[PDB]
This record gives C-alpha cells, sequence and structure tokens, in this order.
C-alpha cells in the first residue's frame, strides 16, 4: 500500500526509464489509471503495478 | 498498456487454448492434405 | 504473387478482422472508462466516499 503526496493506491514499485518533464507529477496509461509516479524526496520514475 | 489497466481492475484475458503455432501445424496439415 | 502484393500495402483486407479486435478493446475500454463516472454518487473513488 502507498502513498504519494497524498495520491493513494496499491501497486508493486519499480524502477522505470520513462522520462517525465520536470513539473510533472503523474504517469498515466489509456485507461486513466495511475500508471507510473516519481518519487517527491528523491526525484525517481516509478511504475505502479 | 491497454492489457495492463485491464489486468489491473478485474479484467483478464484467458489465453487461446491453441497457441499459434499450434494453429499453424493445422492449416499446415489441411494444407498439406489437400496437396 | 498477386496476393502477397495486395497484403503488402492492404490494411482494408484484414478490415473483418481487425474490426473484431477493434470492438472488443472498445467496449473493454468503455467498461474501464465506466470506473471513473460518478452515476450520481459524490465520486467515482470507492475510498474516496
Amino acid at each position: 500500500n502507498f502513498n504519494f503526496n497524498g495520491l493513494t493506491g496499491t501497486g508493486v514499485l519499480t524502477e522505470s526509464n520513462k522520462k517525465f518533464l520536470p513539473f510533472q507529477q503523474f504517469g498515466r496509461d489509456i485507461a486513466d489509471t495511475t500508471d507510473a509516479v516519481r518519487d517527491p524526496q528523491t526525484l525517481e520514475i516509478l511504475d505502479i503495478t | 498498456d491497454l492489457i495492463c489497466a485491464q489486468k489491473f481492475n478485474g479484467l483478464t484475458v484467458l489465453p487461446p487454448l491453441l497457441t499459434d503455432e499450434m494453429i499453424a501445424q493445422y492449416t499446415s496439415a489441411l494444407l498439406a492434405g489437400t496437396i | 504473387g498477386k496476393i502477397q502484393d495486395s497484403l503488402s500495402s492492404t490494411a482494408s483486407a484484414l478490415g473483418k478482422l481487425q474490426d473484431v479486435v477493434n470492438q472488443n478493446a472498445q467496449a473493454l475500454n468503455t467498461l474501464v472508462k465506466q470506473l471513473s463516472s460518478n452515476f450520481g454518487a459524490i465520486s467515482s473513488v470507492l475510498n474516496d466516499i
């Protein structure tokens, strides 16, 4: 289970190579799920499966 | 991916009982028998 | 030989198949989007209600 910046869900957090634009927060998939998030404290692209 | 979000809400896509390599044996056999 | 030239550039001749694959993922998509709809309730997130 997790919360990032108030965003909540449950998934398997991994290292991911998808590349955000700096101001961004979430990633998302076709289905309006929350697919990928960026760790606030250490910026890194974390998948959510 | 599309399958992933689907896979995530309870939507599962079971595997077709016959893999494409199997279908390709049938459509080989029928095709090799007819010849 | 004509057959293989046709398929080489023909996206349409498979329209029958391509439609079937589409229409499923279509209704599959729409099925998913319906998880984001309020349906009259105060939110479409289960826990946030």
